[PDB]
């Protein structure tokens, strides 16, 4: 019932990896498919004549699994938006490089981020990548909840936390995403993977991406609460988030390392199964309109047209 | 020796311990596999060459950093999101493993043992930084003050509370675990590395994403001088009692600094990225560089 | 695009026809006595993911002679494909070019150029224009594989084919643009209506000064029978080195061979042939320093439009 | 269905 | 396939 | 055309401005006692019919030096008008080459190149790209006139051009093309909305290894009225030789110097703004081997589309 | 004028 997928960001062994992660239950991968830490360079020598292969051949997988199983991600170091200008350059190039090699491995997703309100570069870059060539591959624009700097710890004594409400800034993030497909022109190739935090914010910042392209929920294993047999469960609140998400059918992504050490890894997803068992039925009309959710068609005209 | 057939192109760390020994941290950054490696050269001039080294392991993911802990134990920084720790064995021929502890979300940048030798601060993408407790194996508390990836962490030289972290939103802060709100921000380009000065208490530098260094001291203004033409990967004083200042960059170069930030030696043999640097302890005017090219450089610094 | 390079290296009978051109061109070159001296240089010009390697090394290997290989290849995510190779197998008897190969500054001469830049009208992949620029770094008495290749057309007749050409009229365009274009097409429900006749050639290495690529062509072609005259089915034939060749012209497709189907030149507008009558086609190969394209018309018993006039519709790019 | 026609 | 792209 | 080079030529400003840059720089280049020895190699890069030939033969007289001129131009229409002038009037004094700069192989090398390269917009025209090819062929301490040049952006509100623009929807291209590419255009019915800010800046010789044309820029203009906003004003500045210059930019326009109207940069939907609101506007300046082409957005008070990605409705032809 | 061509 739940299509669910794995999040890493350390791959020694790309074969090995995906065994692991199908065993555990997850029907996909999104993983690097440059080195996170391998920094290049395009246009400064010694370093940009650096020899070897730049990363894993793509004979390491057959292209049913390419095609099906993995899902690519931008590497951390590549800045599109940086005020430095080598870093801007540097970046465009390693980022039309990471997109093509993507395309050519036949990738059915590729995560990029969305961690800072300027991403005017980024979105340039990714339009002109959408304008050239086979137009399938999906982008999801990794976007939070809540932006790292309104979640830190109030532990900065000559910076403290804003304790004010802030309507508008609380919102801040969907002006991220907003602003971005604004840019590339409402591409329906651009999607949200929408990262959620420990805690959640008011219920206006969650209704904000109400009618936004969700195709994928990031749920980190540190959200996640522990119950009386030493399990991962989810709070009330975020049950009602998950819930709302079943019902977009929205892939789930499980990041970060096991907290739940003493209790295996398979076990968050196994509460996802569980929530999603423990939901209301469909109703006559619901179960009526599958299939249907959201399908434009044309009204009927009985009078001009024989039914 | 009894150690891997051969090590991962990706030279990331060197670091020489009192006696001269060097230790080796490499990751292969590309093709099929993707891990890393740790060695140790009683014989430095040999590096990075396998048949002649003391001992050498191979780790399961990649090494982003790693550091001495005492005379015999190695602590790294893995892609895997742990925080490792190895000894030398009492032949001092086999590294192995005595911890592993999968605490951090994505990968850990940056590690750093405190003054007492019984505590270590590591760094993340995962924008964490943790206190652990390297007896007992434990984090001893978790800290999520900066809101971007932790570029670097430094504890201080001789005050067991008192460390240094920098990160990708913009921010170089002062922590003083011994204060209620532990952090405290430090007043353009982001900062990219970090060095206590070796004998003024309240005095440390900083390097930039632009290749700028940067002399500082906590009371106040601040003297800076372009050293590099790209991003300054990391800064290493020297152990002389005036000490000269070892500055690296993506630009692969080493430059060798006075204290007025005053380039003394310039050198371009790295054909990569400049990785680390280590002054060694028997002769003071010999400085190890490694890089992304393979190489392990022995320079003859004019002092 | 990873698995268009996996379609291509499914076919087994194409890189042992390298493999036999590349052998035989090693024998004819070195003589028994100069076996263990005589290291061959030899340059594969669009390396793709190494089968051509493969098959120069294979060839070598059977031929018992030396060969020093380059693998030259201007699609980077390709040459991770070749460098993992490279590192993990071949090593250094095999060096690894991202480059252009109109660009690429050659260290050294080669002996021969092995390419396979053919498309299903021969010169439709710029196979010329690629070993024109690449010709300098070949040396004096050097070999190109292939030497030559020749395309051919047919008419055809097929009403079935007409009508899927005139559903491709898309937004944004010229409503027409679809039938100023070639199609590449496993030709099924079809009548072929005169036997195929050459249209273009081309030789490598080339020898006429300036070289010039351009090319034009009158076909006249019998027709038999009353029919309706659709479009003209493209095929080629290749020799790669003496009588070692491919083809797709189908009363000499190399058996078992499934690179490469037709190519389809559509008209806008159906003409009608009666029995005895014959088709004229006009074909020429034009360019520019940035693009090259084909542009054709039927001139009897009826005259057509041009098609494709300076590459409205259609252009391959250099 | 719920009085629409066509679409996809 | 035999040296195609693209159609439906 | 020959009636467009007669358009420009009909400007008196411009090249008596050219004339004076030459008259400076080769009394700074050649001192009084090496004036009968001393001959300056001088081309005039991109010709057309002559005028900056003879302004350069003005200036020579004028500046009492011996000059040697080449009169480089690529339409062989002017090359007709370039050497019946050299024939009748101009002698051996005038080499005509009948080439493109950038493929030229010049038998010496310059003292001075000189050229009008310039579009409404400074860079619009290719003159980087153009100078970048000829650079090769300037002496070690050769002087380019024009030596720099700035392209200078403004908001603009005028509901009267963004329907003149809108009604520029053609058949057989996106609906939206026309908001997707600049305009030449006197600007008369129009609001300027905040100062002209510097855009883009080349400078010629190119000291920067492998050059990067490519351009990114961010721009903030405060605005003090409540409007519309519908495009972007270019316009430019030219240093020719120290502080000889041509303008555009209203503030510093060179007076009666017709040659360029400014530019217009649409934008597909009109944006509001209040008064004391910031625009922030984001300029791109992009290339391939084939094509230059701008890319451009607003981003404050509210995002735009990116204008023109990939140069899908404009491109300038290299 | 002024650069360009075209228009009506
Ligand atoms: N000018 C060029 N320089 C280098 N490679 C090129 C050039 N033009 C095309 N190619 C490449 O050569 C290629 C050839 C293919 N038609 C065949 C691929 C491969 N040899 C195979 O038979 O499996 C593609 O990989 C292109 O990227
Ligand atoms: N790469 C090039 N090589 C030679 N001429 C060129 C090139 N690009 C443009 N031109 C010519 O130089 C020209 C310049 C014009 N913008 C100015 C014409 C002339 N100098 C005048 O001021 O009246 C046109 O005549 C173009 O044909």
């Amino acid at each position: 019932r739940v299509s669910s997928g794995r999040d890493l960001n350390c791959v020694p062994e790309i074969a090995d990896t995906l065994g692991a992660v199908a065993k555990q239950g997850f029907d996909f991968l999104c993983m690097p498919v440059f080195h996170p830490r391998f920094k290049r360079e395009f246009i400064q020598e010694p370093a940009k004549n650096r020899p070897g292969p730049q990363t894993r051949s793509d004979l390491l997988l057959s292209g049913r699994d390419w095609n099906t199983l993995i899902v690519g991600k931008l590497s951390p170091w590549i800045r599109p938006d940086s005020k430095v200008e080598k870093i801007r350059r540097n970046s465009e190039a390693a980022m039309l490089q990471e997109l093509n090699f993507g395309a050519y491995l036949g990738l059915p997703a590729f995560l990029l981020p969305l961690n800072q309100e300027d991403n005017t570069n980024l979105a340039r870059v990714l339009t002109n990548h959408i304008h050239t060539g086979h137009h399938s591959s999906m982008f999801w624009m990794r976007v939070p909840l809540v932006a790292p700097e309104d979640l830190r710890d109030d532990i900065i004594e000559n910076a403290p936390t804003t304790h004010t409400e802030e309507y508008s800034g609380e919102e801040k993030t969907w002006m991220w995403w907003h602003n971005f497909r604004t840019l590339c022109d409402y591409s329906k190739r651009i999607a949200v993977a929408l990262e959620i935090g420990a805690d959640l914010p008011s219920n206006h910042v969650i209704d904000r991406w109400l009618g936004e392209p969700i195709k994928a929920a990031i749920l980190p294993t540190s959200i996640f609460l522990t119950n009386k047999k030493g399990f991962p469960v989810l709070s009330k609140m975020h049950q009602r988030l998950i819930f709302r998400l079943l019902k977009l059918e929205v892939q789930f992504i499980i990041t970060g390392t096991n907290h739940h050490s003493e209790k295996e890894f398979c076990s968050y997803l196994q509460y996802l199964e569980y929530l999603s068992q423990n939901r209301p039925p469909p109703n006559a009309y619901e179960l009526f309109a599958k299939g249907y959710e959201d399908y434009l068609q044309s009204p009927l005209q009985p009078l001009m047209d024989n039914l | 020796p009894n150690a891997p057939a051969c090590m991962e192109r990706q030279l990331e760390a060197a670091r020489y311990r009192s006696d001269g020994a060097l230790l080796l941290g490499a990751s292969s950054l590309s093709g099929r596999c993707w891990a890393g490696s740790l060695w140790l050269f009683k014989d430095p001039c040999a590096a990075p060459n396998e048949g002649f080294c003391s001992a050498g392991v191979q780790t399961e993911a990649g090494v982003a950093d790693l550091t001495w802990v005492g005379e015999r134990g190695i602590l790294v920084a893995s892609d895997s999101g742990a925080v490792e720790l190895w000894e030398l064995d009492e032949n001092e021929t086999l590294i192995v493993s005595k911890f592993c502890k999968y605490e951090h979300d994505d990968i850990v940048s940056t590690v750093s043992v405190l003054s007492s030798g019984t505590q270590a601060v590591s760094g993340s993408k995962d924008i964490c930084i943790k206190v652990w407790d390297l007896a007992q194996q434990v984090v001893l508390s978790s800290y999520r003050a900066h809101a971007a990836q932790v570029t670097c962490v430094a504890a201080s030289p001789h005050k067991d509370s008192v460390f240094l972290s920098c990160s990708e939103d913009n921010r170089i802060l002062l922590w003083d675990t011994r204060c209620p709100k532990p952090a405290s921000q430090i007043g353009g380009y982001l900062p990219t590395s970090l060095a206590w000065h070796p004998q003024q208490s309240e005095v440390f530098v900083f390097g930039d994403e632009n290749g700028t260094v940067s002399l500082v001291d906590t009371k106040s203004c601040v003297l800076s001088s372009a050293v590099h033409s790209q991003c300054v990967t990391g800064l290493v004083f020297s152990p002389h009692s005036v000490p000269f200042l070892a500055s690296l960059s993506e630009d692969c170069s080493l430059a060798v600094l006075d204290s007025s930030l005053s380039e003394l030696f310039r050198s371009q043999a790295h054909r990569d990225f400049v990785r680390d640097a280590t002054w060694s302890p028997l002769n003071h005017s010999l400085l190890t560089t490694v890089g992304w090219d393979h190489q392990v450089v022995h320079h003859v610094v004019p002092t | 695009e990873s698995q268009t390079y996996e379609v291509f290296e499914k076919d087994p009978i194409k890189y042992s026809q390298y493999q036999q051109a590349i052998y035989k061109c090693l024998l004819d070159r070195v003589p028994e006595e100069e076996k263990d001296t005589n290291v061959q240089v030899l340059m594969v010009l669009g390396a793709g993911r190494g089968p051509l390697v493969n098959a120069s090394l294979r060839a070598a290997k059977q031929a018992d002679r030396r060969i020093k290989l380059y693998a030259v290849e201007k699609n980077p995510n390709a040459v991770v494909t070749l460098e993992n190779w490279q590192f993990e197998e071949w090593g250094s008897q095999v060096t690894v070019v991202s480059s252009d190969m109109r660009e690429w500054v050659a260290p050294e001469k080669a002996d021969i150029i092995v390419s396979e830049l053919l498309g299903s009208f021969a010169d439709n992949e710029l196979s010329p224009e690629c070993l024109d620029g690449a010709q300098h770094f070949l040396k004096d008495d050097g070999v190109s594989i292939p030497g030559e290749y020749t395309s051919f057309l047919a008419p055809i007749s097929s009403s079935k084919l007409y009508n899927e050409v005139r559903a491709c009229r898309e937004k944004d365009r010229d409503p027409e643009a679809q039938f100023e274009m070639p199609y590449v097409v496993r030709l099924h429900n079809f009548h072929q209506l005169s036997a195929p006749q050459p249209c273009f050639t081309f030789s490598h290495p080339n020898r006429d000064p300036m070289i010039d690529n351009n090319r034009y062509c009158t076909l006249e072609f019998p027709v038999e029978v009353n029919t309706v005259l659709h479009g003209f089915a493209g095929y080629f034939e290749t020799v790669l080195y003496q009588d070692i060749t491919l083809s797709i012209r189908p009363e000499t497709h190399s058996p078992g061979m499934f690179s490469w189907f037709p190519i389809l030149f559509p008209i806008k507008q159906p003409i009608t042939v009666r029995e005895g009558q014959t088709i004229c086609v006009r074909f020429w190969r034009c360019s520019n320093s940035k693009k090259v394209w084909y542009e054709w018309a039927v001139t009897a018993p009826v005259c057509s439009a041009i098609h494709n006039p300076t590459g409205r519709s259609y252009t391959i790019g250099l | 269905s719920g009085r629409g026609k066509g679409g996809k």
